[PDB]
């Protein structure tokens, strides 16, 4: 994930000062879609379409 | 970046090519706490 920061042109600085709270965005970004598992989804539509 | 026994040494991304090390096969790079260091066989 680091190394992708940089590629994508996030520094090596502010990545190597704020890993937990990227960290923690990373977590709640995961979670969210979790209980998102609706129509909202429009994904999820799809396959039930 | 491999260590050989014959020493950190150079070698392609396709291959296992053994190479010593130049400058001419790397850039440079800020710190960064989360790899190795060195203090008597100092690359070029
Ligand atoms: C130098 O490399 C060692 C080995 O990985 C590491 O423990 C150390 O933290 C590095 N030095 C600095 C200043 O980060």
């Amino acid at each position: 994930i680091f190394y992708r920061l940089n590629g994508v042109g996030i520094t090596q600085q502010v990545l190597s000062e704020n890993q937990k709270l990227i960290a923690n965005k990373f977590n709640q970004a995961l979670g969210a879609m979790q209980t998102g598992f609706t129509t909202t989804n429009e994904a999820f539509q799809k396959v039930q379409d | 970046f491999i260590k050989t026994n014959n020493e950190w040494s150079y070698t392609g991304s396709s291959f296992y090519a053994p190479e010593p090390i130049t400058s001419l096969n790397t850039k440079y790079v800020a710190p960064q706490v989360t790899y190795q260091n060195i203090s008597t066989n100092l690359p070029p």
